[PDB]
This record gives C-alpha cells, structure tokens and sequence, in this order.
C-alpha cells in the first residue's frame, strides 16, 4: 500500500514535491504549531538557490511525509533524521496554509 | 560539492546547519 495516501484526504489541500538531494535539500525545519492544524514540524527556513527552494517549498509549510514516512506525528529528532538520511530525490509531502 | 553555509530566505544571512 501507499503509506501516506491516507494524508490527502486529512489534508485535501497538500501536495506532492520531488526534491534532489545535492548536499543539501536546502531547508530546516522546527516543531511548531499552527492555529489551523496543531502541532507538527513547519519548514522554518529554505536555502536561496537550493533545490527545495526551485521546486516550490515555502517558509511555513507542514511537513507531512519524507518518502514513504509519515511525519504527521513525529517528534523533531525523528523528522531530521528522517529529512538527513534520505538520498537521491526525497519525495515530501507539503500543506502551504493560507 | 556545495558549501555547507547557504543563504536564509528568512535573515538573509549566511548560515549553516542545512537539510
């Protein structure tokens, strides 16, 4: 099964990106929360020039999912770790709110 | 490969510490 398929129907207005990992994705990420959602881990910052920042990331993004790992519920070490191991093209899944 | 210091889209600064 699509592990994180569940996500766009608890989150219809998320999106799919495909990211490149070239030494960098090109983002940090903190745990935060946000009036709309809760609690969960937001994009805190993007590189200038940086893949994440070519494939339309923003500053203030949730993060839903790194690959095939839902990072609905995750804490900060798992999700950096999760954004640090990953290779190649990282596949996250986004919510811009608005 | 790239330098591990990158410009902040929120400071504007020079920072490290990327994903």
């Amino acid at each position: 099964s699509d592990e994180t398929k569940f996500i766009f129907d608890q989150f219809p207005k998320a999106r799919t990106v495909q990211v490149r990992k070239e030494g960098f994705l090109g983002i940090m990420v903190i745990y935060g929360k946000h009036a709309e959602v809760g609690s969960g881990i937001f994009i805190s910052d993007l590189r200038e020039g940086s893949n994440a920042e070519l494939a339309g990331v923003k500053v203030g993004d949730m993060l839903l999912a790194v690959n095939q790992d839902v990072t609905l519920e995750s804490n900060y070490d798992d999700a950096t770790g999760l954004l640090k191991r990953a290779e190649g093209v990282v596949t996250m899944i986004l919510l811009t709110l608005k | 490969g790239p330098g591990s210091r990158g410009k902040s889209t929120v400071t504007g600064r020079m920072i490290s510490g990327w994903l």
